[PDB]
């Protein structure tokens, strides 16, 4: 499989007035590891950021372009993006590649502005838009991140409680994967804060 | 073929006198008011053929762009009907982007950008009409005026057509900024009744309203309790 | 697209267009050029020198590749357009040859370009002429100038622009083979034939020049001041 | 067709571009725009021609645009043109940033834009744009920025300048009031005032927007109402 | 005002009337075509003594047994002299063998009326091409000099004089040419012919002389070369 | 200055420029059509200007397709593109449909081709008028007439050219509908000798095609034999 | 009444804003010599006009100001022979494209529209002139039942009770307009014929005019014939 | 599928089956197979059905503008060329097997056949699909000239009913129509009314 | 996937299941698949979700566009010309096999729209992996002229054998109702599965997870 050649993988939950995105740092060719901090998630605004696995060239090239796309979109009608409006932006992008998509499958998170309500996403290759109300998961390893997101996540954590979960679930579905892991970097977007704290994990 | 020059140019003193002819096409057009009040925005026009063998119910000039937009205008009515139609278009891509119903703002901006295409490209005139947008989006009202340059401005309440500056100083004092939607049309038939030579009735204007269920254009039965 | 025919013969067998595109080149700031033996110059006369405005960013003295610059006269914003096609051809010469261009290659090149717009349908014709100044890998100093029309020719000693025919008289009869002997005589040369054209020149006056392996070097007030004080 | 034709793009018996020249016009019956550098920032002070009694004040300003990050301007012209030129000049910054993944340097996109308005008047057989436009920046190769742009396309930097209604008085007291290389943010804004004042002041028939680096980010913000209003009153006590 | 494309009453296209106006104020290049090959030259005509006259090329070298002397316009003939270089060697390409000098002549009159406004492309032609051309080679039929002009109708002449002074130096070579002429009596009449017309006093670097021999190749006479006929 | 250009109107609303191309029908010579109870006889009435050229030079007569014929007026550069146009659409329409072309259908198709060169500044009005003519067993005969306006009509007897005002009052007199067509053929002969002008202009060469039952449908030139004849009645 | 450059050459507006070429081919609509009305009734539409005949030996069925855009609707053109030929073929194509793209037949204001649209773009581009000719679409709606619209040179188009064109425009207009203030099959028709017969002061004869209509009981539009029409001839 | 279409004096007679399958799954069991080109001109649609559709609407479309501008009843033979037309350029993109028949005032009743190549050649009746290869001996032995338009109707649904019942591609019920100078006439054979042919048992 | 509707006396019963998978795994548990076309038509749609939702969507604002113009109510067969025409121009690679039901003026109509272009008008249809499961409930027992709670009854069993019988389809069961006076979209209709309630608490406390970096930063 193509997704499977620079391995990695996202996570996003929801929580009581928050949001956590997690995502794997190892960068590799296959079974070779090249660099331990390659970045999967890019901040969108403030408190939206979005979460990309997959091609690693694909993973780039996505992020810029959703950029430039999202810069003159936020200077033309000058306000913030809101969540469900980038997830239509993010889609739209990806379905035009109907035929030649991008092999990457962006996941959303963040605080409706104003709002501050609490928002996850994730899309397919082709831009197929998912909305859920617990957590989403994107990478080689989603069957061990849905395993662990499924028998852990809380209807109403908070902060701190869905800090540990999201780092539990992701800790513990990359040591079984080999292509994703040499560490964890988790991001938790809150209403007045954005911690992001880089886990502890084994680097095999 | 077509030409491709331009067929609008800048004359010794800097005038663009195609644009300038443009307007005052606008300027001999049938009389428009918008008025934007607290809860809603109101669009009224002197919708008189005047002959009594035209079918009031067939032509309109209160159209609707999306649900939450509604358009007016000044001028010509055949240019009216391409830009409503170029406005539509505009809107349905940008839900289809966005999947989000257009901002007025947004609209304006877009259907603004037409205007000024057709001033500047070859065998082309300016479109001789001055359009009066309204729409309602963020829990908010919006009036917008984009007139035959493809300049746009934000009012309050204004009015175009035949006796605009006339009705613009009926308008100025006799408006409030606390007003509500249902208030607001009185004052916008009222200064309509100011030039309208004959006598008002339900068939004779056309009234679209905007507020927070959507743009919607009044029918002969609301227009006749309040005339 | 525009197809019409701007520039086209008259019953003289003139063409008008062009004319008039050289009309706009004497209206442009004086540009000076003197060719020396390992040292080329070039002096561009700075009309509207407001105290208020970057001199870094209204420049006539540009580099179009390492070996050779070049100055020019008429309008601004056409010199720009050809500046930047001639740094393409520069990069595109140094791709497919292994050396870089020869002085008059790019000058073939630059007069070509402005031959075509005089020639061609929906285009008017560039409203400035051009002093390419250089060092060929030889080492052999050159000194080109091209028109609005499309024709160039290698010159000693040039000027261009407002009031070019006195600039162009007084080098006529002060260049000889003693006025360009040295370094700075060179360069004397260049800022003599600017006073004669120029309000109070000194403060007004703005030289590059280019000697054998090495960039362009522009000259600053203070160097120029300090040149100025030996002509007096 | 060929007798239609005003032919634009065309040169005169004197040498010059009649269409540039008469668009040019149009710039001078504008609304005033200043800029002034200083050395912590660079500000902009247009006057606004658009005063009424029933206009709305909607958008967050009217003259005085965002092109990037770091970037900003304030048109004088055709306000249509100018709609189309900044629309322009947003996308030139989004492709550069695309491409080498950092902001685009002032100087490169001011003449960008330039060569699209030079393309205007020289083929196509279209009118060129009426509009004149001054640019505010801050990149690292030259920090604070105050750039200036006409109709036929030509461009050049400054320290203080003014295009629009009365550029001619207002230039001659800027150049004997300005202190180059000795003004502040706080000092230039002063200057814009008593320069605004004496070339026609309300604080809503102007516009004041100041660009400054705080903690290595650009920083653009039109100044408030009483913001501006307490600058107009200082101005008055020393007049 | 009237289009590119117009005739006028008399039948002829105004463009080209006027283009033809224009090769009376270039240069004067008098050719001589004999047995032992032919012979150009033209008045460089130098209107500055700090302007190198070396970088003045008025004949060019479309191949080895082909030359070409140009009149007029020079900024026009640029781009008929490459496209004649580039028909000469598109021929060699395809039929291994040099192209004569009347087939040369042929493919560059064929863009002399190649203008127009409408019904047009990107890189058309916006005017005719205000320059007199006069060919000067050896083929299979030995040496043969061809004169070309804006209208496009290139006929042979076996003496030819183009320029502001054609008219005059025109008359001088009917009178002083014979078929039995040979190549150094052809270019002594040219040099001869050249100084009488022209203004300034001729001499080494004012001129520029070129010859094409039956054995030999395109030749350009050197200043010595030059010097040695002067005197 | 309303006459310059085929996209302009005149104050009273009229197009000049197609008013223009009408003039150059009117100076050409006399071609008349007549219908009748089962073909179309063309007669048209060919101007030698010269003694040089061969008899059948020149022709103002042309088969557009194996049923239809066309005689033309005006300008004869123009007349021959206007019937390569009318043969390329009675050609492309046995393609499409598998049938020959209706001469209503073939006629209509071929006006509005002529009525587009009447709305641009790019191109000029056709200068010429023209006849078609054709024999259906489902249909009959048919004669339509189109001019440089692009508009056609139907007809019983149809007369183009100079004289075409004194040869329809010569066709009025004939009653073209229990007429045969080797009848017919005597009197189109007898018209063009009639309205022919024997002091203004010289020689002459009359040109004779039919289209009906007698030649199953199939439009020709009328038969030597039969020609000569009718030369010899007209006079 | 002022005017420069060359507005009244191109569609292009004037001092006081107007487009005289447009105006212009409003003044060629009464080039042709013929007036139309249509009268719409209450279960039915009626089209009237004036079918004159110059040459006796002119084939006079092919001579015809009405026709039949779709089983449904129909049309009268005046004005530009040439050009109304030109818009029928358009409105012919545009009526055929709609029913293929949406499945069902295409309303009569629709139509109208549509082919007003394409007029409104003759006056905005200076390359081409406008048409010189008048449109008058009669149909049955499903929903509003009969339906009389009209499109101009203008681009201007609008649903009516009853309208004219032509020549004698004003006055079929001005005698329609006293008729409506005061209609069955024959009362629908009965009132264009008198309108038309009153207004040029003819007295037609049965081959002297055409009628076409679009009942609601039988909405395929229909030309009536020489018997048909001489029927209400002899009413009146 | 399994269409056929004869013609008698006064017009033609159509039929087809109803059903559409995927595979071995019916997706479509009341599949109406005959469809009208025009007022007296039907078709058989056989192959694809996304084919069948496309090129039926097409050619609806270019008749029914052919026929406004001709003013006449459009001719059999002009239906059938145009879908010749489609049928042969796309030969190598689309998969059909139409059968146009039809009625008009120039040549009466007639039956065109159209075949996946493209090519079209008139028959007296014809057979199309994939249980046509059925009966093809059947009709050889029982078609007779001189049928009327009532032994027709009999003639068609005993030849569909009878490759119906070999054919796993055809089934569900018979639709036929009945082509004359009078219109058209649509009739459905269900359950009972469809001919049943006592199976061959010890 | 399954999908199905009918018509039954007075309108529309469209219905779907909302169970995603991406494979044999379950992404989503809840995913609409009843998508809004206009006031008066919806449709339900299988295949390959980004189809289903990019064509829908297209068709819905043509349709918007459309009734702007006419100003009547769109027709269901204008949807499924659109849909239909557009599908077989990309020659089946889209995709999208999607149940179409409406009321207009004609009444109430329900097509079924194929990947390659080809549709069905039928009083009853069903699309997706578990189609032919929810077709054997139709073909049992559905009846002509059905009450409005019998065909939302008929609909729901036709889900419901396929939310049982198939491993493509599962979770919620969607209705969605279109009559000449009305428009329900029930969401969810029916909850036939529910997650079984936890034997116990696995909650991570507070520092269970170590952390090698750490950086707050306070927004505005
Ligand atoms: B027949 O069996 O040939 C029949 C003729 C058609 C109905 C005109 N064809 C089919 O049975 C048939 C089925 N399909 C599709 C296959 C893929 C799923 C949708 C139906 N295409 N033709």
């Amino acid at each position: 499989s193509i997704m499977s050649y620079n391995g990695g993988a996202v996570m996003a939950m929801k929580g009581k007035n928050c949001v956590a995105i997690a995502a794997d740092r190892r960068f590799g060719i296959q079974a070779q590891m090249v660099t331990t901090d390659f970045q999967k998630i890019f901040p969108m605004g403030d408190r939206l950021y979005i979460g990309l696995a997959g091609l690693a060239t694909d993973v780039q090239t996505v992020a810029q372009r959703l950029k430039f796309r999202l810069n003159l979109y936020e200077l033309k009608e000058g306000r913030q993006i809101k969540p469900y409006t980038l997830m239509s932006m993010v889609a739209n992008l990806l379905y035009e590649k109907r035929f030649g998509p991008y092999y990457t499958e962006p996941v959303i998170a963040g605080l409706d502005p104003k709002t501050f309500k609490p928002f996850i996403c994730s899309l397919d290759l082709i831009g197929c838009p998912m909305v859920t109300d617990d957590f989403v998961v994107s990478g080689t390893c989603s069957e061990q991140m849905y395993g662990m997101c499924e028998s852990l996540w809380e209807p109403n954590m908070d902060p701190e409680h869905l800090f540990e979960t999201i780092s539990q679930a992701m800790l513990n579905a990359v040591d079984r994967d080999a292509v994703s892991g040499m560490g964890v970097i988790v991001h938790v977007i809150e209403k007045d804060k954005i911690t992001t704290r880089t886990l502890k994990a084994r680097m095999d | 073929r077509g030409y491709s020059f331009s067929l609008t140019t800048f004359s010794p003193s800097g005038k663009l006198v195609q644009i300038e002819y443009a307007l005052a096409a606008v300027a001999g057009g049938a009389p428009s008011v918008g008025i934007k009040a607290a809860n809603g925005v109101v669009l009224a026009t002197e919708k008189k053929q005047k002959s009594i063998l035209y079918d009031e119910r067939s032509v309109h000039k209160v159209e609707p762009i999306t649900k939450h937009i509604g358009l007016v205008y000044s001028g010509m009515g055949p240019d009216y009907r391409v830009l409503v139609h170029r406005a539509r278009k505009l809107a349905q891509q940008y839900y289809l982007v966005y999947q989000e119903p257009i901002p007025t703002a947004q609209l304006v901006q877009r259907v603004a950008s037409v205007m000024q295409e057709y001033t500047q490209s070859g065998g082309v005139r300016p479109f001789g009409v001055s359009l009066l947008i309204c729409g309602w989006n963020e829990g908010r009202p919006y009036l917008f005026q984009s007139d035959p340059s493809g300049a746009y401005f934000a009012w309050k309440a204004t009015a175009m057509g035949k006796n605009y500056v006339n009705g613009k100083t009926f308008l100025e004092k006799r408006y409030n900024e606390d007003l509500e939607l249902e208030d607001a049309i009185h004052t916008a038939i009222l200064t309509l009744k100011e030039s309208f030579e004959g006598q008002m009735t339900e068939d004779n204007i056309e009234v679209g309203i905007c507020n927070e269920a959507g743009f919607r254009r009044l029918t002969p039965t609301e227009v006749r309790d309040y005339l | 697209s525009y197809d019409r025919a701007i520039t086209v013969f008259s019953p003289d067998g003139h063409l008008f267009q062009v004319e008039y595109a050289q009309e706009a080149v004497k209206k442009g700031s004086t540009a000076v050029g003197v060719r020396g033996k390992d040292i080329v110059v070039l002096g561009v006369e700075k009309k509207s020198v407001a105290k208020l405005q970057d001199e870094r960013t209204v420049r006539k003295i540009c580099a179009l590749d390492d070996n050779v610059c070049m100055a020019f006269a008429g309008l601004t914003a056409d010199a720009r357009i050809v500046i930047n096609r001639a740094r393409v051809e520069c990069q595109s010469h140094r791709l497919t040859v292994e050396d870089p261009v020869t002085v008059e290659y790019i000058t073939r090149y630059i007069a070509s370009l402005k031959q075509r717009y005089t020639q061609s349908n929906g285009r008017r014709p560039f409203g400035i002429s051009a002093l390419i100044v250089g060092f060929d890998f030889d080492g052999t100093p050159r000194l080109y100038q091209t028109d609005p029309s499309g024709t160039y020719h290698a010159w000693k000693a040039n000027a261009i622009g407002r009031g070019a025919k006195s600039v162009r008289e007084f080098l006529e009869k002060n260049y000889t083979d003693d006025a360009i002997e040295t370094d700075d005589l060179t360069i004397k040369l260049v800022i003599k034939a600017l006073l004669e054209v120029v309000q109070s020149g000194g403060k007004n006056i703005e030289l590059a020049v280019m000697r054998r392996d090495q960039p362009l070097k522009i000259l600053n007030p203070e160097e120029i001041e300090k040149y100025v004080a030996e002509i007096e | 067709s060929r007798r239609y034709d005003s032919r634009t793009t065309i040169f005169s018996p004197e040498g010059r571009l009649y269409q540039v020249e008469y668009a040019m016009e149009a710039i001078g019956h504008a609304g005033t725009c200043l800029g002034i550098l200083a050395n912590d920032g660079v500000l902009l002070a247009a006057e606004r021609r658009n005063i009424h009694k029933l206009l709305d004040e909607v958008f967050f300003s009217e003259k005085i645009y965002k092109l990037n990050e770091d970037m900003a301007c304030s048109v004088a012209g055709i306000t249509s043109d100018a709609n189309v030129l900044t629309n322009e000049l947003r996308l030139i910054a989004q492709r550069y940033l695309l491409q080498y993944q950092e902001p685009i340097p002032c100087e490169q996109l001011v003449t960008a834009l330039c060569d699209i308005k030079q393309a205007y008047t020289q083929f196509g057989g279209k009118r060129p744009f009426g509009v004149s436009l001054l640019y505010i920046g801050w990149d690292k190769h030259y920090g604070f920025q105050l750039y200036q742009s006409d109709p036929s396309g030509n461009y050049g930097g400054w320290k203080a300048t003014c295009i629009g209604n009365n550029s001619a008085a207002a230039v001659s007291m800027l150049k004997q009031d300005y202190k180059e290389g000795e003004m502040t943010l706080k000092s230039a804004l002063a200057l814009a005032v008593k320069v605004l004042n004496k070339t026609m002041l309300s604080a809503e028939k102007v516009e004041i927007a100041t660009l400054t680096r705080e903690s290595g980010k650009t920083v653009i913000r039109v100044l408030k109402q009483k913001e501006v209003e307490q600058l107009i009153k200082k101005h008055e006590e020393e007049e | 005002d009237r289009g590119v494309n117009t005739f006028s009453p008399e039948g002829r296209l105004f463009q080209v009337e006027y283009a033809i106006e224009a090769i009376k104020l270039g240069s004067t290049a008098i050719g001589i075509q004999t047995s032992e090959g032919v012979c150009l030259a033209v008045e460089k005509r130098i209107t500055s003594p700090l302007m190198e006259p070396s970088s003045i090329e008025k004949i060019v070298e479309i191949d080895a047994h082909i030359g070409c002397a140009m009149s007029g316009l020079i900024a026009d003939a640029k781009t008929l002299i490459d496209k004649a270089r580039v028909e000469t060697q598109n021929h060699w390409f395809t039929y291994n063998e040099t192209m004569t000098v009347e087939s040369v002549t042929q493919a560059v009159s064929n863009l002399a009326l190649q203008f127009g406004e409408e019904d047009a492309d990107p890189g058309a032609m916006s005017r005719p091409f205000g320059v007199a051309l006069l060919f000067g080679g050896v083929d299979e039929k030995g040496p043969q000099l061809f004169h070309m002009d804006p209208s496009g109708t290139f006929v042979q002449c076996d003496a030819r004089a183009i320029g502001s002074a054609s008219e005059g130096a025109q008359s001088s070579l009917q009178e002083v040419y014979h078929k039995s002429m040979t190549l150094k009596e052809a270019i002594k009449s040219s040099l001869i012919i050249l100084k009488q017309v022209m203004e300034e006093k001729l001499n080494a670097t004012n001129i520029e002389l070129a010859t094409v021999q039956p054995g030999q190749n395109f030749h350009m006479f050197t200043k010595e070369e030059l010097e040695e006929v002067i005197k | 200055g309303y006459d310059l250009s085929a996209s302009t109107f005149s104050p009273d609303g009229r197009v000049f420029q197609v008013e223009y191309a009408m003039k150059a029908v009117e100076n050409s010579s006399t071609a008349i059509g007549i219908r009748c109870k089962d073909g179309v006889v063309f007669g048209v009435e060919k101007l030698v200007l010269s003694k040089l050229y061969e008899e059948g030079s020149n022709k103002r007569l042309f088969n557009v397709d194996r049923h239809v014929g066309m005689a033309v007026a005006g300008l004869l550069a123009d007349a021959r593109s206007l019937a390569d146009i009318a043969r390329e659409e009675a050609s492309n329409f046995r393609s499409n449909f598998g049938y020959n072309i209706p001469l209503k259908h073939l006629a209509d198709r071929v006006a509005m081709y002529v009525h587009a060169y009447t709305l641009y500044s790019a191109v000029r009005p056709f200068g010429c008028s023209f006849m078609l003519g054709s024999y259906s067993a489902n249909d009959g005969a048919q004669l339509y007439m189109i001019d440089p306006s692009g508009v056609s009509y139907g007809y019983w007897g149809c007369a183009i050219g100079k004289a075409r005002q004194a040869a329809k009052t010569e066709i009025e007199k004939l009653q073209m509908k229990e007429m045969t067509c080797r009848d017919v053929v005597k009197e189109v002969a007898k018209i063009i000798y009639i309205v022919h002008d024997e002091v203004k202009d010289k020689a002459f060469e009359l040109e004779l095609s039919w289209v009906g039952e007698l030649t199953k449908g199939r439009h020709e030139i009328v038969p030597k034999d039969i020609r000569e004849e009718a030369e010899k009645y007209a006079k | 009444g002022s005017s420069a450059g060359f507005d009244r050459h191109i569609t292009i507006f004037s001092p006081e804003g107007r487009l005289y070429q447009v105006e212009y081919a409003f003044k060629a609509i009464n080039q042709g010599g013929l007036t139309s009305v249509a009268v719409r009734g209450k279960d039915c539409a009626v089209i009237v006009t004036q079918k004159k005949v110059p040459d006796k030996l002119l084939d006079s069925s092919t001579v015809t100001h009405l026709f039949k855009i779709t089983e449904s609707i129909g049309c009268v053109m005046t004005g530009m022979t040439a050009d109304s030929r030109s818009q029928v073929q358009r409105a012919r194509y545009e009526a055929a494209n709609w029913k293929y793209k949406y499945g069902y037949e295409i309303p009569v204001d629709m139509l109208c529209k549509r082919i007003a649209d394409i007029s409104q773009v003759y006056t905005q581009n200076a390359e081409m002139r406008p048409l010189g000719c008048c449109m008058i679409l009669i149909g049955i709606d499903e929903e509003q039942g009969p339906q009389v619209y009209k499109c101009d040179p203008a681009g201007y188009y609008c649903g009516f009770k009853a309208t004219a064109a032509g020549v004698k425009q004003t006055e079929s207009t001005s005698f329609l307009e006293k008729k409506v203030k005061k209609w069955t099959f024959e009362q629908t028709v009965e009132t264009a014929i008198t309108c038309l017969s009153t207004v040029l002061s003819i007295d037609f004869k049965p081959s002297e005019i055409e009628v076409g209509v679009v009942t609601v009981e039988n909405p395929k539009f229909r030309i009536l014939t020489e018997a048909e029409i001489d029927a209400h001839l002899v009413a009146l | 599928t399994t269409i056929m279409a004869v013609q008698f004096n006064g017009g033609v007679v159509l039929g087809a089956d109803s059903r559409t399958t995927t595979g071995s799954y019916i997706a479509n069991r009341v599949t109406d197979k005959l469809t009208p080109i025009h007022d007296h001109i039907f078709c058989c649609r056989s192959g694809s059905a996304a084919d069948t559709q496309a090129v039926a609407d097409a050619v609806t479309y270019q008749l029914g503008f052919h026929s406004i501008e001709l003013n006449e009843p459009p001719l059999v033979h002009t239906a059938a060329s145009l879908f010749k037309e489609m049928c042969y350029r796309y030969r190598e993109d689309l998969m059909a097997g139409i059968i146009i028949a039809g009625w008009d005032p120039q040549e009466g009743g007639q039956v065109y056949s159209v075949p996946m190549g493209g090519m079209m050649v008139r028959q007296s009746f014809a057979i199309g699909g994939s249980g046509s290869s059925y009966i093809y001996g059947y009709v050889d032995a029982t078609y007779r000239e001189g049928m009327t338009k009532d032994e027709c109707l009999q003639f068609t649904a005993n030849a569909l009913a009878l490759a119906m019942e070999r054919d796993g591609s055809s089934g569900g019920v018979i639709r036929l129509a009945a082509i004359q100078e009078s219109g058209v006439e649509r009739q459905v054979l269900l359950g009972d009314q469809i001919p049943k042919f006592t199976i061959a048992t010890l | 996937t399954t999908i199905a509707g009918v018509v039954y006396k007075d309108g529309i019963v469209l219905g779907a299941d909302t169970r995603a998978t991406e494979g044999m795994v379950v992404a989503d548990k809840n995913c609409s698949k009843i998508h809004f076309i206009s006031p008066n038509i919806y449709c339900c749609g299988a295949g390959t979700a980004a189809d289903t939702d990019m064509t829908t969507q297209l068709i819905s604002s043509n349709l918007e566009l459309h009734s702007l113009t006419t100003g009547r109510l769109p027709r269901v067969v204008t949807a499924n010309r659109m849909l239909k025409q557009m599908l077989f121009r990309y020659q089946g690679y889209i995709g999208a096999a999607l149940v179409l039901g409406g009321v207009d003026v004609t009444g109430p109509h329900l097509y079924s729209i194929y990947p390659h272009g080809s549709t069905d008008k039928l009083p009853y249809v069903t699309m997706g992996s578990g189609s032919l499961a929810a077709m054997a409930v139709f073909e049992d027992k559905f009846r002509p002229d059905m009450e409005e709670e019998e065909a939302k009854k008929l609909v729901s069993e036709a889900i419901a054998a396929g939310i049982f019988n198939d491993l493509g389809s599962g979770s919620n069961i969607d209705l969605c109702v279109i009559s000449k006076s009305k428009l329900d979209f029930l969401r969810p209709f029916s909850v036939p599965n529910k997650k079984g309630t936890r034997l116990g608490r696995y909650r991570c406390e507070k520092g269970t997870t170590a952390v090698l970096t750490e950086k707050v930063t306070p927004l505005e």
